[PDB]
This record gives C-alpha cells, sequence and structure tokens, in this order.
C-alpha cells in the first residue's frame, strides 16, 4: 500500500525542483506574452497572479501529485508561447466578469438558501 | 397526502406589520433589523420561545443558544411534561426505552391515555403484528376507542 | 416631397441589398454539407444572385451551420468582428439554433446567439436544402422591410 | 369556445391567467398570444353519446390500426355513461 | 439456423481463439494473468501496467500472431474498481484475420510508459486518453491537449465529471471577447432511472455476496 | 477477388510514342475536357424554381410537430409521457394535470424546436398517433423565442396542417 | 414583491434577479453596457427602440432567450412611452441627442421626453427611476447642454420626488465621443485647443464603474430620491489630458492655440454638414468648461463602488488609434498624466 | 385535392396562414401550467 511508483520524483525534495525552474519559466514569459496577445493587464499583475494558482494547491505532500500539477502546469506555458490560445483563453483565468461572490454569511443569506 | 398542504399558504417572503399593523411583505433587511432592536433592548425573562409541532433539532439548539446569549431560558413548547420530579433530566422518564422494533416480544401491554389509531398509526400497525403473531395482551383504560 | 424621393433611394438601395448578399457558410458540420447540397444544380443558389465567397471581409452574411464548440467559440466570434457591416447571420440547424442534439454537453454552447445576433432562425437537423433556401428568402423580406434612410430622416 | 381574462388575454384551455401586473405579460405587447379556439373538453361534450345494448364494446375510435389502442371499457354502470380513456366520447347501454 | 431470431455461434473459431489463448499464456507467466474468449469468438488479455510493450512488440513480431494494426486502445473508468482506469488495446491480424484485446489497470497517478515504439498509431491515441480521462503516459513525445478546449480544466469523460462540465461561454460586450461563467442550464437533466428492479438476464448474476 | 487499378504498360513502339509526345504537345486531353463541358452547356440544366416549385418528397417525410386530435376532435394526447422518455435530446416537456371531465390530459407539451432533432421517434413512441411531425419545412423564424412550441402551438399547428398528416399517415401506416 | 419577481439563481444569465429594466435609448454608448450589466443575473430589460432594428442588432446576445424584449416606441407619441413602461419595476432613463436635430432640440430632448417618461412611470405604477444628467448641469451654464439639462433635471425631480438622478462628470470609454474626438483631431493639423488649453480640468468616469453604479443604486433600498454624482479618482487639466491620450496613441502631439471666436466659427461650420456634425458649438465650449467639485451630493463609493483611474482602463480604447508602428505598444512607455489633486 | 378533396373536420383551420415571424401576429412562446405555489395570503383590519 504505502510503496507506490515515482511517476517522475522519488521524494518531495525534487518536486520542488521541478516546480522551481517552471516557475522561473512560468515568471520570465510575462513580458512576452503580454506584449503579443496584445492585452492591457499589467506585467507585475500577471507576476502575482502567477504566484496565486502556484499557491492553491502547495498543500499536498504526495510526491506524484505535486508533479503531476507540474507536467499539468507544464503544459500551458508552450501552448501560450507559440500563441496556440486565444486572448479569451488567459483573460479566463483573470476572472473579470463575474459580480463578487459573497464571503460573509449574511451575504450568502440576502442572496439565496444555497451554502 | 400531505404534499397538497406543502402547497397551501405557503410564507414566502419577510412578513412584518405595515404602518397600521398589518402583514406586508418587505426585504429581509428591516425584518431582522426589527428583530435585532428588540432582542437587543429588552434583556432576560421578558424574552423567550415557544417550540412548534414540527421544528428540526437545528433550530431549537441554535437559538437555546441565542436564547442564552440574550440571557433567557425560557424554551417552551407546546406539549407539557410535567417537570415535577426528573422530568426533562432523566431521558427515560419521556423515552420509549423498550424501542417500537422490540415490543413483539412483550406479553402484556398497558396503553394509557392515547389512542394508537389515530396518535401513532404505525405504532399501532407494529402492536397488531405482534397482536397477531406473538399473541400478546393489549390494555387500554380510558374512552372505549377502536 | 423629400420622403417620397428618400423612400425611392432607400429601395433603391433595398432592392441589391436583397438580391446580392455574398453568403459564407462557416462550414462546422452535418448541416454545412447540406449547404453544399443547396449549391448543387437542384437548387443553385447563384440563379437568386448569391455566390459562395471567401475571405468574410467580401461576404455579407454568413451562416453559421452545425455545432458550436468553446474551442470553435472565439474564432467564430471573430469571423463575426472584422465582417463588414452590413452582416447578418443565419442559424442552420438545431444545433447552431438552441445547441439541439449536444445542448447538454460540456463543450457545446447552447445556441449560437449566445456569440452573435442571429438575424434568421432556420430550425433543421438537418434543414433540408429548400428549407434553408426559404430562410435565404426570409432574409431578403426581411431585407426588404427596412427604414435605413427612412430613419435618418426622421433623425 | 374561448373565454377572457379581465386583461382580454384569452385563456387557454389549460387556464393560464396572466393577473393584473405580472411583468412577463410584456411579452404579448405589439405580439398575438397564440390560443386555441377549439377547446377539447366542451368539443367533446356535446357529441352524441352511444347507445349499444352490451355489457362490454370495444373502443378502437374509427380505424382500428389507424386509430387508439382498443380498450373493452365496462356498460353496467346506469349512474354515468362509461367512456373510453382515450377516446373520451361515451358509451352508455340503452336500458342496460 | 433453426431459431432465425437467435445469432447462430461459431466453436470453431472459440475453441482456435481459445487455443490461441493459452499459446501466449504459456510463453508470458510473468505478464498475462487473465485470458478469456467470450461466446461471440473475442479474444481478451489481461495484462500488467508493465507489460504495453512486450505482449504488443510479441504480438507485432510473433510468427504465429502477426497483429500489427492498432485498431484502438480506450479506457473504461469504473469508480469502484480500486484502479478506476482501464486502458483497453484492440489489435488486428492481416494474416489472421482475427483481433486481440488486452487490458490494463491503472489509478491516477500510476503511469504507462508510451506504446508509440510499438505502435506509432498511438501517438495521437494518448492525447486524448490523457484528455479525457487523465491518465498520463510516461516517455511520450507529446501530452497535449485536442479534444478540450485550450487551457480547459479536468477530464470530462471521467465518470465524476458532469455531464454539462463547469463553464459556458458567452460573449460580453463590455470586454468586447467571449468569456467562461460557471454553468447554469436553461433546462436541467430529467435523468431517469429506468433500470428495472427485476432481475435481468441470469447467465452473468453475480454471486451472492 | 480483387482488381489492379494503376498497372499500366506503356508500349515503346514508335507508333504509341507518337501518341503521347501527340498528347503532351497538342494538349489533346485537356481539349477533351473542354468539349466534356461543352456536352454539359448543351445540355438542359435542373434546377428547380422554387418557392414555384419545391423538391420531390415522400409521405414518410420527416418536418414540424402538430399535435393532432381525434375525428370527434378531442386531443389524441392521453400523456401516456412515452415521447419525452425516448426523445433523444430531451426537447419535450410535459406535465400532465386532472381535467374537469377526468380523461385527465396535459397542461404542457412544449417541444424545443432548437433541441429537437427530427428523428420521429416520438410518433414511433404514441400508441395512439397524438405527436406526428408534419410535412412542413418552411418553420423558419427570426427570433430564437419563436421556437420554443407550446402545447397551444402544437394545437394550432396540428389543426392547420390537419389536411395533409391525415392522409400521410393514412397512406403510410401500413408501413409503419 | 410580487410571486413572479422574487429573485433567483447565482446571478447568471438564465437567473432571475426580479427587476424589470426599461432602459431608454439604449442603442447607445452607455445604454449599451448597462444592457449588458443588466443580463448579466438576467433581468428582463424591455429597451424601446427607435432606430431601425439592424442597429439594435447587437443588443440581443447580453440575455438569455426572452429576456432582451425590444418595442417599437416614438418620443413625440404620449401612449408609446407608457406601452413599455406598465409592467417595469424600474425604470432608466438615457436620451440625450449631444447635436442640436432638425426635428430633435436640446431643450426637447432633455426636458420634454424625460419629464414625460417620468409621469407615465409614476401614473402607470413604477416603483423607482434612475434620470442621468450631467455632473456638469448648471441652469446659467453657457452650454445649451447643461442649461438644458439642468431646467429637466427639476423637471423630473419634481415629477417624480423619488426618482435618483445620475450626474456623471464626463464619460471615457470605446466609443465615447471623448477620448476618440481627440485623437481624431489628427486629420486637422494640430490640435485646436484655445489658449493651450491650460484652464479647464475634468474628471473623467469609466463605463463600467457608472454602468454598475447604475444597478448598485437599483439594489440599493436608499438610493430613492436621491441625487448622486459619479466622478472619478483623479482630476485633470485639458492640456494635461490632450497630450496624454496623443502619447498613449503615440500619435504626434501638436498642441495649437487659436481664439475662442473662430473655434466657435469651426464648430459652426461643421454643423451645416446634413448628417452627423464632427463638432458643434454645445461641444465647442463644453470641452473647455471645468467641472465642479462638489462634495456634498454622494458619489460612486457611497454604493460601493471605486472609480478605476483613467491612465488604468485607457489601452482598450486609445489602442485602435495608434498606428501599425505603435499597435503593440504597451502603457509602460506612455505614464500617467499630471493630476491635478483636490 | 380537386379529384380528391381532404376529409374535412369541424376543426381544420379554414383560412391557411403563411409564416408570421417578423410581424405583429407574430408567435410568442409561454408557459401553458398553472402557478402552483401560492402565497399566504395577508390577513386584514385588526393588531393583537
Ligand atoms: N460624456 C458623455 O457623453 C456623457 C453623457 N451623458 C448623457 O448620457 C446620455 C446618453 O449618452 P450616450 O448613450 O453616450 O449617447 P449616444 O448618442 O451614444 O446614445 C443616445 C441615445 O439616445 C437616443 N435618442 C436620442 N434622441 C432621441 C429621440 N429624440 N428619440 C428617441 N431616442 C433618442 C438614441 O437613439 P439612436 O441610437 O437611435 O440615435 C440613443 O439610443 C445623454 O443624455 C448624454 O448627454 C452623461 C454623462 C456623460
Ligand atoms: S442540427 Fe442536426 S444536422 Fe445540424 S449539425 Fe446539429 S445534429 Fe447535425
Ligand atoms: S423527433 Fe420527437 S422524439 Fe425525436 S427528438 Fe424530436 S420531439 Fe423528441
Ligand atoms: S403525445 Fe402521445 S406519446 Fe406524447 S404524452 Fe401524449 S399520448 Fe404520450
Ligand atoms: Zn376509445
Amino acid at each position: 500500500g504505502t510503496s507506490v511508483k515515482p511517476i517522475f520524483s522519488r521524494d518531495m525534495n525534487e518536486a520542488k525542483r521541478r516546480v522551481r525552474e517552471l516557475y522561473r519559466a512560468w515568471y520570465r514569459e510575462v513580458p512576452n506574452t503580454v506584449h503579443l496577445f496584445q492585452l492591457d493587464i499589467s506585467v507585475k499583475q500577471g507576476r502575482d497572479k502567477v504566484r496565486e494558482m502556484f499557491m492553491k494547491n502547495a498543500h499536498v505532500t504526495d510526491p506524484r501529485v505535486v508533479d503531476l500539477l507540474v507536467i499539468k502546469g507544464k503544459m500551458e506555458l508552450e501552448e501560450t508561447i507559440n500563441v496556440w490560445k486565444q486572448r479569451t483563453h488567459i483573460m479566463r483565468f483573470f476572472h473579470e466578469t463575474e459580480a463578487p461572490r459573497p464571503t460573509d454569511f449574511l451575504s450568502k443569506f440576502y442572496v439565496g438558501h444555497d451554502p | 397526502f400531505a404534499y397538497d398542504g406543502l402547497k397551501r399558504q405557503r410564507l414566502t417572503q419577510p412578513m412584518i406589520r405595515n404602518e397600521k399593523g398589518l402583514l406586508t411583505y418587505t426585504t429581509w433587511e428591516d425584518a431582522l433589523s426589527r428583530v435585532a432592536g428588540m432582542l437587543q433592548s429588552f434583556q432576560g425573562n421578558d424574552v423567550a420561545a415557544i417550540a412548534g409541532g414540527l421544528v428540526d433539532a437545528e433550530a431549537l439548539v441554535a437559538l437555546k443558544d441565542l436564547l442564552n446569549r440574550v440571557d433567557s431560558d425560557s424554551l417552551c413548547t407546546e406539549e407539557v411534561f410535567p417537570t415535577a420530579g426528573a422530568g426533562t433530566d432523566l431521558r427515560s422518564n419521556y423515552l420509549l426505552n423498550t424501542t417500537i422494533a422490540g415490543v413483539e416480544e412483550a406479553d402484556v401491554i398497558l396503553l394509557v391515555g392515547t389512542n394508537p389509531r389515530f396518535e401513532a398509526p404505525l405504532f399501532n400497525a407494529r402492536i397488531r403484528k405482534s397482536w397477531l403473531h406473538n399473541d400478546l395482551k393489549v390494555a387500554l383504560i380510558g374512552s372505549p376507542v377502536d | 416631397r423629400g420622403e417620397y424621393v428618400v423612400a425611392k433611394l432607400d429601395d433603391l438601395v433595398n432592392w441589391a441589398r436583397r438580391s446580392s448578399l455574398w453568403p459564407m457558410t462557416f462550414g462546422l458540420a452535418c448541416c454545412a454539407v447540406e449547404m453544399m447540397h443547396m449549391a448543387a444544380p437542384r437548387y443553385d443558389m447563384d440563379r437568386f444572385g448569391v455566390v459562395f465567397r471567401a475571405s468574410p471581409r467580401q461576404s455579407d452574411v454568413m451562416i453559421v451551420a452545425g455545432t458550436l464548440t468553446n474551442k470553435m467559440a472565439p474564432a467564430l466570434r471573430k469571423v463575426y468582428d472584422q465582417m463588414p457591416e452590413p452582416r447578418y447571420v443565419v442559424s442552420m440547424g438545431s444545433c447552431a439554433n438552441g445547441g439541439g442534439y449536444y445542448h447538454y454537453s460540456y463543450s457545446v454552447v447552447r445556441g449560437c446567439d449566445r456569440i452573435v445576433p442571429v438575424d434568421i432562425y432556420v430550425p433543421g437537423c438537418p434543414p433540408t436544402a429548400e428549407a434553408l433556401l426559404y430562410g435565404i428568402l426570409q432574409l431578403q423580406r426581411k431585407i426588404k422591410r427596412e427604414k435605413r434612410l427612412r430613419i435618418w430622416y426622421r433623425r | 369556445g374561448v373565454r377572457t381574462s379581465p386583461t382580454g388575454e384569452k385563456v387557454t384551455h389549460t387556464g393560464q391567467a396572466y393577473d393584473d401586473g405580472d411583468y412577463r405579460r410584456v411579452r404579448f405587447s405589439d405580439r398575438q398570444k397564440e390560443v386555441n379556439e377549439n377547446f377539447a373538453i366542451d368539443l367533446i361534450a356535446e357529441q352524441p353519446v352511444s347507445e349499444v345494448g352490451s355489457r362490454v364494446i370495444s373502443c378502437d375510435g374509427g380505424g382500428g390500426a389507424l386509430g387508439h389502442p382498443r380498450v373493452y371499457i365496462n356498460l353496467d354502470k346506469e349512474t354515468k355513461t362509461g367512456t373510453c380513456g382515450y377516446c373520451g366520447l361515451q358509451f352508455r347501454q340503452p336500458h342496460h | 439456423d433453426t431459431r432465425p431470431t437467435i445469432r447462430p455461434r461459431n466453436d470453431v473459431v472459440h475453441k482456435q481463439l481459445s487455443a490461441f489463448g493459452q499459446y501466449v499464456a504459456e510463453i508470458l507467466p510473468k505478464y498475462v494473468q487473465q485470458v478469456q474468449v467470450s461466446c461471440f469468438n473475442e479474444l481478451e488479455i489481461f495484462i500488467h501496467p508493465d507489460g504495453v510493450i512486450p505482449v504488443l512488440t510479441f504480438l507485432r513480431d510473433h510468427t504465429n500472431a502477426q497483429f500489427k494494426s492498432l485498431a484502438d486502445l480506450t479506457a473504461v473508468d469504473v469508480p469502484t474498481r480500486q484502479n478506476r482506469f482501464e486502458i483497453v488495446y484492440n489489435l488486428l491480424s492481416l494474416r489472421f484475420n482475427s483481433q486481440i484485446r488486452v487490458k490494463t489497470y491503472t489509478d491516477e497517478l500510476t503511469p504507462i510508459e508510451s506504446s508509440v515504439t510499438v505502435y506509432k498509431a498511438a501517438n495521437w491515441y494518448e492525447r486524448e486518453i490523457w484528455d479525457m480521462f487523465g491518465v498520463f503516459f510516461a516517455n511520450h513525445p507529446d501530452l497535449r491537449r485536442i479534444l478540450t478546449g485550450y487551457g480547459f480544466e479536468g477530464h470530462p469523460f471521467r465518470k465524476d465529471f458532469p455531464l454539462s462540465g463547469y463553464v459556458e461561454l458567452r460573449y460580453d460586450d463590455e470586454v468586447k471577447r467571449v468569456v467562461a461563467e460557471p454553468v447554469e442550464l436553461a433546462q436541467e437533466f430529467r435523468k431517469f432511472d429506468l433500470n428495472s428492479p427485476w432481475e435481468a438476464f441470469p447467465a452473468y448474476r453475480q454471486p451472492p455476496e | 477477388t480483387y482488381k489492379f487499378v494503376n498497372m499500366r504498360e506503356p508500349s515503346m513502339d514508335m507508333k504509341s510514342v507518337t501518341d503521347r509526345a501527340a498528347q503532351t504537345l497538342l494538349w489533346t486531353e485537356l481539349v477533351r475536357g473542354l468539349g466534356m463541358t461543352l456536352s454539359y452547356l448543351f445540355r438542359e440544366p435542373a434546377t428547380i424554381n422554387y418557392p414555384f416549385e419545391k423538391g420531390p418528397l415522400s409521405p414518410r417525410f420527416r418536418g414540424e410537430h402538430a399535435l393532432r386530435r381525434y375525428p370527434s376532435g378531442e386531443e389524441r394526447c392521453i400523456a401516456c409521457k412515452l415521447c419525452e422518455a425516448v426523445c433523444p435530446a430531451q426537447a419535450i416537456t410535459i406535465e400532465a394535470e386532472p381535467r374537469a371531465d377526468g380523461s385527465r390530459r396535459t397542461t404542457r407539451y412544449d417541444i424545443d424546436m432548437t433541441k429537437c432533432i427530427y428523428c420521429g421517434f416520438c410518433q414511433e413512441a404514441c400508441p395512439v398517433d397524438a405527436i406526428v411531425e408534419g410535412p412542413n419545412f418552411e418553420f423558419s423564424t427570426e427570433t430564437h423565442e419563436e421556437l420554443l412550441y407550446n402545447k397551444e402551438k402544437l394545437l394550432n399547428n396540428g389543426d392547420k396542417w390537419e389536411a395533409e398528416i391525415a392522409a400521410n399517415i393514412q397512406a403510410d401506416y401500413l408501413y409503419r | 414583491l410580487h410571486h413572479a419577481l422574487i429573485p433567483h439563481g447565482k446571478g447568471g444569465r438564465s437567473s432571475v434577479s426580479g427587476i424589470v429594466a426599461t432602459v431608454f435609448g439604449a442603442t447607445g454608448f452607455l445604454g449599451r453596457y448597462v444592457v449588458n450589466h443588466l443580463g448579466r443575473m438576467g433581468s428582463q430589460v424591455i429597451v424601446p427602440y427607435r432606430c431601425e432594428p439592424y442597429d439594435t442588432m447587437h443588443l440581443r446576445p447580453m440575455g438569455d432567450l426572452g429576456q432582451i424584449i425590444f418595442m417599437e416606441w416614438n418620443g413625440k407619441d404620449k401612449d408609446s412611452i407608457r406601452k413599455v413602461v406598465e409592467h417595469s419595476n424600474v425604470v432608466i432613463n438615457l436620451v440625450g441627442r449631444e447635436w442640436e436635430t432638425k426635428n430633435f432640440d436640446f431643450e426637447d430632448v432633455f426636458v420634454k421626453i424625460p419629464h414625460a417618461i417620468a409621469q407615465v412611470s409614476k401614473e402607470a405604477g413604477v416603483e423607482k427611476l434612475i434620470h442621468i444628467s450631467h455632473l456638469n448641469a448648471d441652469i446659467k451654464s453657457p452650454s445649451r447642454y447643461l442649461r438644458s439639462k439642468a431646467v429637466g433635471e427639476k423637471e423630473v425631480r419634481a415629477a417624480f420626488p423619488e426618482a435618483t438622478i445620475i450626474k456623471p462628470s464626463d464619460i471615457f470609454g470605446r466609443e465615447d465621443r471623448f477620448l476618440n474626438y481627440f485623437a481624431s483631431m489628427r486629420w486637422f493639423g494640430g490640435v485646436p485647443l484655445i489658449s493651450l488649453g491650460k484652464e479647464t480640468v475634468k474628471q473623467p468616469v469609466y463605463i463600467v464603474d457608472v454602468s454598475k453604479g447604475i444597478i448598485n443604486a437599483i439594489k440599493d433600498p436608499d438610493a430613492k430620491g436621491k441625487t448622486f454624482a459619479f466622478v472619478g479618482p483623479n482630476r485633470y487639466l485639458l492640456f494635461d489630458l490632450v497630450q496624454y491620450i496623443f502619447a498613449v496613441a503615440y500619435r504626434p502631439f501638436l498642441p495649437y492655440p487659436l481664439p475662442h471666436f473662430a473655434y466657435r466659427w469651426v464648430g459652426r461650420l461643421f454643423e451645416v454638414s446634413p448628417f452627423e456634425p464632427w463638432t458643434t458649438r454645445d461641444k465647442v465650449e463644453r470641452v473647455h468648461m471645468s467641472d465642479m467639485t462638489l462634495p456634498h451630493l454622494p458619489g460612486l463609493e457611497d454604493l460601493g463602488i471605486q472609480a478605476t483611474p483613467l491612465e488604468l482602463k485607457a489601452i482598450e480604447v486609445l489602442r485602435r488609434h495608434r498606428t501599425y508602428r505603435w499597435l503593440t505598444s504597451e502603457m509602460e512607455d506612455v505614464k500617467p498624466a499630471k493630476t491635478v489633486n483636490i | 385535392p380537386t379529384t380528391k378533396p381532404p376529409t374535412a373536420r369541424k376543426y381544420i383551420w379554414t383560412n391557411h396562414k403563411f409564416n408570421v415571424s417578423g410581424t405583429p401576429q407574430q408567435y410568442v412562446p409561454y408557459s401553458t401550467t398553472r402557478k402552483k405555489i401560492q402565497e399566504w395570503v395577508p390577513p386584514s383590519t385588526p393588531y393583537k
């Protein structure tokens, strides 16, 4: 049960090692993608956003899972730099069209009967 | 057949009294604002609650603490259990300690002040089944009800 | 008076616009081959005065014909954008109309009108070739009942 | 036949009726509220009541293959005249 | 056939395929866990995840097999199995006009080394099994998305993925660009529970468990 | 059996190569094409004059749906609810209700033309031939709303095309 | 609230919010965006229209089917307004022409029809009204625009006591006729700003800010009778926008002062065109007019919206006016204009 | 039909109509059912 297959990394140490340089690539690209995709957002909000999706799953301990998001996250940086994706495909991450969802208990209660 | 009752005279919106003192539909804001001011200004026995016939244990607990958060302990219900003696203290006093599923093996049952034909029809079904097979002796005091 | 003169001028523009539109069928699915079928000598759009024209900067009416997916969604809109005015889109088939047979799938936007302002909705799965030919006829009848110059006169 | 609502609004056979405000009514503005003038309930009620002297009569509904699944409705109830479920037209036995 | 309604069977192919099943069975008792020939003359080779190259390379170059045609490979997401995925290759032999099916089990995380070397037809046949299901294929040229939308999230063919998905598009005129929102349908799917409560054909009935 | 499609044996006699040189120099095979299309022009066309004449159809044609009624006139529909259960696109929505007479038919028969796919399964599903789908195909429109047919719309259309579909199922129910 | 107007859904396209808008003259710049915001949570708008339906074709894909109805309506006719406002929870007014017309004058488009729609809406039984005016609407202002706005403003306020009033300072966006108007000056040589435009201050407002501010006002129960005014986060001198938007468009900046009377002469000359005039005397002196700083009137911050900076959402609009030599140039090259703090 | 007249019915549309789309006698969809959840009717006159 505990003994299992190393898809790409034995230990969580080399898991971050795969996260590191991929973040470096996912850090370097921002000025060029923002340039040729012809957006309006600034580079810095692109930079701190890259942090944002690097954050939500920064809580798993299984080495296979984390490096599975490594290849998962490896799979859009080229989908962007070879202009395969669209402007609608990277503004999608910049969730903008929806009104701010409710955070306080009062706001949920006012809106409707749904947790 | 009670689902139709779900669709009759359904309370839908915050119903509060108008300038005359007549119920009208308004947003939530005024509804809980009205309760908030009156509950905070008053304090003690002057605030209390009356339970209904069908209330979840969730809401009962929800304002059991709320009534205590405003220092009130009179959390009353429709049906009356004599508080003399253990009352609400000992669970057995108001509990089917034998369990409905465990009435079949009983031999002589003494029903007191009830008409299980209409009080608990399903329980009356269970005792009837055990009456037919287990051959128990039923005994009810009070009105000669079927 | 000026109303009569502008009415004639509007009709003069009206007659050509309802007889010289060049559709661009954005071939998507089985609905598209039907539009090629009403290109066959059996129906022959060109006898009405319309020609299948690519380079949608030349076309006037553009026909979505088949299911429309999210992958196809953003590009299809851009085709509508640099499509010069006057521009009209005709919904070919149930899938382009309201998602049709795939209305509940995860990858097709229910109805093409969610992306572009559909002018004529043509029902069918697929709409038989002459049913679309009917829809094109309805387009010219609707084109006949416009008041572009008349509205500007009262503007 | 067809009746009319207080807002005119010819009420369909089902009984639909938009009330006074009912913002949804605005869709009928500049348009017409499509209602079928023929109402099934009173368009069959006036149909002649069949008089067949038997206990059980088939009710295929005319053109057996083209009609509706043939039933074998009973004719012994003298209080009311027994009708086919699908057909709706009424069979009664003359003095049974 | 004295009973034209029922489909006639063919035992001649049936036991010949059964003979070939044992044939491959004895060669690789380290890989072939299970061999099964069904009623309709279909042969199944249940293999271990490690065996995607050897048995397929065996089935492709052997003189008595000559199965070089990759018909298809597909996954069958079965939640109740500990190995949810079931990659099912299909092989066709021109020389013996027969069909061979091989199955390998997998979790979400356990990888399958790519069979591109064995069947180079399989190049594009993982780019969607990775898309639809999410089973990653090791040492493979490219694992790109070709069925799901660009940057789409999830593996839709997974049986835990909803029919309608999560994102619905619409052209937003505020930003002059189509954008995604949480899905909300005009009508919800009127699901039907059409499984009869009375037992079907007792031939494949499950044993008392 | 089989046959080869490109095994060609160009004879290398002085005769044959003359034709090959004649073929290349004088565009003989290209002239074959010109005379081929010229013969096509000298033929009649087959462009039907729509709408003054329309395509040839068949009694089994599947078109726009229309609920019918008995010769008495009461709606054939009895809300058996088969059609939506087989409807491959779930375009049929319906809720039955008690009626005053007791012949409790439906208060709702709403078929979404932009979801329906015109398989004709509804006809085969209906045991009383209530929902048939008529020969009309001109029911195009300009707004998506008018394709969400409702119980009233089907009933009106059934009363419209009643003259046509009655003969269609009359001449086709033996096949069915 | 009526049973059919109880809000539902997660605020999506096919969700129902119970708000029944009747936006007037939405076939324009800001009317486009409010409807787009109106269809966000599925509020059935009526959007009466007077132009050709083709010009109204682009408003369909902002709401579910049957959520965006279209009704023909004429301003001069009386029953035309009533036929679209009987069943409206709210009524939104946005009618306004920025130039003189033969059949409609500034007075007719700013006191005649807003009072008429307000009085029928109160007569019909509407619950709210959002009549928009200009932040610069002064009864004795030199511009015919602002004085006409002012007289109508007291007219609708008197006609409808509870009519919430919106007065945005100046609207800048994709087709604002404000930023593109300045960019269009390139075709006529240098910029004809009077006295180098060194004596005029404006505070522009983004569309998303004001358009949202409408439906926060709609959902706010305390907005009845208020007079909200919407201003941007920073003010700028007139000469402070011109070179900035020229620089962000990378066009050759050529300021050129000239007398105001000749500036009026140019405005009149452009008015003689039978089609839509490029500029008119009204906007001639409206540009050089400087907005107030009144803080007593509640702002968009009161409802809970922050006013986005002019420099932040500018690349979206001014990118169009750039040439091929600057179509890919970012806004890092340009710098924010010299804001005049309050 | 001149030689095979269609069968006559009481409900068959006596006057056939063309398509009515884009015209004031258009079709407009509307729910044919009846509202099922009805509100609790507020009583009138007294207070406490
Ligand atoms: N910076 C700015 O421009 C600001 C403007 N405002 C005010 O906002 C209002 C609308 O602005 P905006 O939407 O950008 O303007 P647009 O010119 O883009 O649109 C104006 C709208 O008014 C309609 N309209 C005008 N006159 C009539 C009439 N006589 N009868 C019927 N409809 C009529 C137009 O119809 P159609 O499309 O057919 O012409 C159009 O829908 C105006 O009053 C304006 O002064 C407020 C603050 C700032
Ligand atoms: S509407 Fe029918 S025929 Fe047309 S693309 Fe969809 S499924 Fe195919
Ligand atoms: S033809 Fe009938 S059964 Fe088939 S999708 Fe259409 S309505 Fe449903
Ligand atoms: S139309 Fe026919 S199949 Fe559909 S519900 Fe009615 S009786 Fe049943
Ligand atoms: Zn019958």
